[PDB]
RNA sequence: CGAUGUCGGCUCAUCACAUCCUGGGGCUGAAGUAGGUCCCAAGGGUAUGGCUGUUCGCCAUUUAAAGUGGUACGCGAGCUGGGUUUAGAACGUCGUGAGACAGUUCGGUCCCUAUCUGCCGUGGGCGCUGGAGAACUGAGGGGGGCUGCUCCUAGUACGAGAGGACCGGAGUGGACGCAUCACUGGUGUUCGGGUUGUCAUGCCAAUGGCACUGCCCGGUAGCUAAAUGCGGAAGAGAUAAGUGCUGAAAGCAUCUAAGCACGAAACUUGCCCCGAGAUGAGUUCUCCCUGACCCUUUAAGGGUCCUGAAGGAACGUUGAAGACGACGACGUUGAUAGGCCGGGUGUGUAAGCGCAGCGAUGCGUUGAGCUAACCGGUACUAAUGAACCGUGAGGCUUAACCU
RNA sequence: AAUUCCUUGUCGGGUAAGUUCCGACCUGCACGAAUGGCGUAAUGAUGGCCAGGCUGUCUCCACCCGAGACUCAGUGAAAU
RNA sequence: ACACAGGUGGUCAGGUAGAGAAUACCAAGGCGCUUGAGAGAACUCGGGUGAAGGAACUAGGCAAAAUGGUGCCGUAACUUC
RNA sequence: AGGACCGAACCGACUAAUGUUGAAAAAUUAGCGGAUGACUUGUGGCUGGGGGUGAAAGGCCAAUCAAACCGGGAGAUAGCU
């Protein structure tokens, strides 16, 4: 027993949606400038799955033109404003990582209504 | 300088707007109570012990009893000895603070590293291996030669051969102090610190920074 | 190097060890007692004790679980029937390790394990 | 392969430095059984410490 | 990592359909570039349209590239592929006019305002 | 020549200094900037490719710098065999020929089961003078030392001018090594899933073997690094080189002679890791032993009873301790290793059930089902005692206390 | 040139840079017309050379896993 | 020479996919391989997996890795056609 | 149809590894080179040492060859160790 829970507390964020990979929510950043903290977002699929609270890494694939560009996020940091579920896919795998290799046909994601 | 006993728990990241992570090593002090101070009579140098923790003493052999029996048998850890320069501190329960690192930053700790049993000829060292294409025999793994033909007839010692790595007392002292809480015994300081989770540490406010 | 990897390795490979040990299994709640050397009467234990707590259940679909593992009729007429009551009062407790000396002549560690409810 | 001369007398003492290896005191007797047991082993009778460990 | 015979495609205008990294030197054993550092570059594919031609060396900086960029809060940028961009070797700049792809924010810190002005979102 | 194996390739040293770089002084045909040169200094650091067997050399380029010699021109019980130097065959060469090539080429062999001196680690022992258990010192021993660009000092000094710098402060990196698992990757047969072929459990579901760990894709727990991060300092003692005053021999002059003050990346320290085999064992704390008889004046030795300490070795549950040992925890004065209970867990909606569709198959039950490694709880399972090894106040001498 | 000593001959092409490679020379101290000279395709376990595919060959090596190393009990060597 | 990493004249041969004395899993049928037991260490013998870059390595893409089936669409220089 | 291409039997060795006090004075593995032919193989016969046999290597002729194996001349000969 440890007390890296009680570490957890002051870090850990309470309004946060639940997801899985597929899923759109539009993140927004103060793009790291230090003076004068504009707020930008970024769209794109989600490709996480966090697996636990604070250990959320939170990858994004960017899509844009139908396919491109990957980043993490990490959705509990300070640079970190929001993120609210805009539509909800459909998986049937972990994390959906083979986004980055097959389109269309062998990637639809759907939204399965389940 | 006075030494504060306590044990590694685990890592976190303290987290910021400006960018930066900020690794923390998570540390949990003893209660470090004191049961000797040096001088007044006999040393000659002013030191302290602070007794660290309690273990079975049940257990406990006399020839250390009758070294804890002015406390009582407690001891747990040790009792580990540090040199109190010009201090008018009293021998039993003078329980040291660690609220002194809200103060000072810059800090001094020392541990034990990773168990690795083996040590490693090459991991010890870290010399490039002789090739493995094309042959290499019983020797794809070690640092080098150790000596050379005909006149020497001898290997030095001082040669970058064999040695001991891992388990090893080692110190850092780059540190720099990002919490302490007194009544939690709660210490978090920049960067990785030697060891794994339950590991032993002592800290000491450092000299430089 | 056995940086944190608990319990034991286990002599022999593998692909061996474990038919030998899903044998030994199926001997085991067939005769109900065993005698092997030291170290494999102490791994006896390992996932045969959650194999009792499993043939102890009646919910739904478990006999999908060590289904490939047992096979024959006068081991499957007992398991996931009748050996559940026997082993379900004692906190676990299903089997009790004891060292058994050396062999005669030989070095090689024995011992004997037991299941606690056996009266046949 | 090489060897510069005989071993002396004093190498296999050098190697074999303990003697017995232990105290080797005399075996434990139990009232279950009418035959002496080694330190944790189990007596005839199934028993040890007036506990039966083993039915027969 | 972006090293010796290291081929890239070339993300500015009437460029070399394929240039090679021939050294990044200047070490103290240096072993590879990350974006916006210097490297020499070699043409091997050219399309000679009055710019460009085969057989010739040059400097460029890598300005997009399969392992990305790393730096801010422990964060992570990927890429998809590799592509370079080639300078003027006694008058600065780029050889030609643009930049092509996502572009990246550790390229913000070049000297000249029209490679740090942007269509793009970074 | 009664065997001491060659060229190139390469992992690896160490000594010398006719010093490559920094550190310091002097001169210039040295205005500044930048070069040339000399003596004085050894600490670290001292680069990559084309052709070629290449050492090399020529060609193509870095760096603060990429110096030179010695060590059987260090480095086949070290590896490699391209080159050299035979077994086949040929071009050029030489002979009538057998045959030959310091010309070329296709090709080609690389043996090692540690006895002992050597080194690294890991235990058992001996010594401090009775024994046990230890600490603090520091005689000593090792490790390190290297570095860019840029800004500010400063377009200030130099200098008609143009060009164009110290000390000093700061910014931002490269290599090198070391330590972590919050971060970021790889890996991950002990686990979840997608799947083809076949076989099997009587049969059909279902589940599982075999086919590279059958393939394909994930991953807790763990390992590690590319990921994360940090540093060789500052101060002090003596002293060369070198800066100097005072001042003789030599009424002058002279840094040396007397006298007085300075000073290096080397030396001594510091710093860090070990350290009293420092037999020079220093000094100190805790624990324990406060027995004697017989024999011969016998102070020189011997035997024997009475009686056992502090502690040690041993059996175990075994580990974040591991080569075995050892070290470490725990043995009911019980969470040491497991189960079990309560869970953490990664995976990705089970099996049975039902319904629809000519069926394949899909849909609803189904945020489903299943788990090792991480954690608390719970004695549910397990963790003898004698005996053994070790004592009984321990050589001399002076002042003193008590007797 | 499987021939050129001195020859990396000298030069174009191929690379950023090419003793080799590709095309020449006419200078074969010394090829040469059945000791044949001249030449081409499938093709050869044929020397060299250029590129892609794939790649731990290389950069910097990491993790995973049988069998051995380790320790036993039995049998138990030898060159020296 | 051996209770020997091997050899020896004649002979047979079913599913399932396939032309299969190919390759996979199995029938009929045999065998669990002639010291055994602990361990589970770097390392060695040998397999499997690998970020990003790729032949930069090396005398030599040497080795390793990948490629690998059938039919149709389609197909050059050179050629003894 | 096939001195074609695939490929098991069979035949044969380009590379890497193992083995040369090794299981063995030629055997082993993994990728294989060939595989109705100038093929390969079971069996017997014929050819003999200064002679055989050889798409012919001082190769092969039973571990052996610029004359093998065995015996005799033989206690060869040695201005030498």
């Amino acid at each position: 027993s440890n007390i890296i829970k009680q570490l957890e507390q002051e870090q850990m964020k309470q309004d946060v949606p639940s997801f899985r990979p597929g899923d759109t929510v539009e993140v927004k950043v103060w793009v790291v400038e230090g003076s004068k903290k504009r707020l930008q977002a970024f769209e794109g699929v989600v490709i996480a799955i966090r697996n636990r609270g604070l250990h959320s890494a939170f990858t994004v694939r960017k899509i844009s033109n139908g396919e491109g560009v990957e980043r993490v996020f990490q959705t509990h940091s300070p640079v970190v404003d929001s993120i609210s579920v805009k539509r909800r896919g459909a998986v049937r795998k972990a994390k959906l990582y083979y986004l980055r290799e097959r389109t269309g046909k062998a990637a639809r994601i759907k939204e399965r209504l389940n | 300088m006075i030494g504060l006993v306590g044990k590694k728990v685990g890592m976190t990241r303290i987290f910021t707007e400006d960018g930066v992570s900020i690794p923390v090593t998570v540390i949990e002090v003893e209660a470090n109570r004191v049961t000797q101070v040096k001088d007044l009579a006999n040393d000659g140098y002013r030191a302290i012990q602070v007794t660290t923790g309690a273990k079975k003493a049940n257990r406990v052999t006399k020839p250390e009893a009758g070294h804890f029996a002015k406390a009582g048998v407690e001891a747990g850890r040790g009792l580990w000895e540090f040199r109190l320069a010009e201090g008018e501190e009293f021998t039993v329960g003078q329980s040291i603070s660690v609220e002194l690192f809200a103060d000072v930053k810059k800090v001094d700790v020392t541990g034990t590293s990773k168990g690795k049993g083996f040590a490693g000829t090459v991991k010890r060292w870290n010399f490039r291996t002789q090739d493995a294409t094309h042959g290499n025999s019983l020797s794809h793994r070690v640092p080098g030669s150790i000596g050379q033909n005909q006149t020497p007839g001898k290997v030095f010692k001082g040669k970058k051969m064999a040695g001991q790595m891992g388990n090893e007392r080692v110190t850092v002292q780059s540190l720099d102090v990002v919490r302490v809480d007194a009544e939690r015994n709660l210490l978090l300081v920049k960067g990785a610190v030697p060891g794994a989770t339950g590991s032993d540490l002592i800290v000491k406010p450092a000299v430089k920074a | 190097m056995r940086h944190r990897k608990s319990g034991r390795q286990l002599n022999r490979n593998s692909s061996h060890r474990q038919a030998m040990f899903r044998n030994m299994a199926g001997s085991l709640v067939r005769h109900e007692i065993i005698k092997t050397t030291l170290p494999k009467a102490k791994e006896l234990r390992r996932v045969v004790e959650p194999l009792i707590t499993l043939a102890k259940t009646d919910s739904v679909a478990n006999r999908r679980l060590a289904f490939a593992r047992t096979r024959d009729n006068e081991i499957v007429a007992k398991l996931f029937n009748e050996l559940g009551p026997r082993f379900a009062s004692r906190a676990g407790g299903y089997t009790r390790i004891l060292k058994c000396g050396f062999r005669a002549g030989d070095n090689a560690p024995m011992a004997y394990i037991e299941l606690v409810d056996r009266s046949e | 392969a090489v060897q510069q001369n005989k071993p002396t007398r004093s190498k296999r003492g050098m190697r074999r430095s303990h003697d017995a290896l232990t105290a080797v005191t005399s075996l434990s007797v139990d009232k279950t059984s009418g035959e002496k047991h080694l330190r944790h082993h189990i007596t005839a009778d199934g028993y040890y410490r007036g506990r039966k460990v083993i039915a027969k | 990592m972006i090293q010796e015979q290291t081929m890239l495609n070339v993300a500015d205008n009437s460029g070399a359909r394929r240039v090679m990294c021939i050294k990044v030197l200047g070490g103290s054993h240096r072993r590879y570039a990350g974006v916006g550092d210097i490297i020499k570059i070699t043409i091997k594919e050219a399309i000679p349209r009055g710019k460009v031609k085969k057989g010739d060396v040059l400097k460029a900086v890598v300005v997009r590239t399969k392992k990305g960029v790393r730096r801010p809060d422990g964060s992570v940028i990927r890429f998809d592929g590799n592509a370079c961009v080639l300078l003027n070797n006694n008058s600065e700049q780029p050889i030609g006019t643009r930049i092509f792809g996502p572009v990246t924010r550790e390229l913000r810190s070049e000297k000249f305002m029209k490679i740090i002005s942007l269509a793009p979102e970074v």
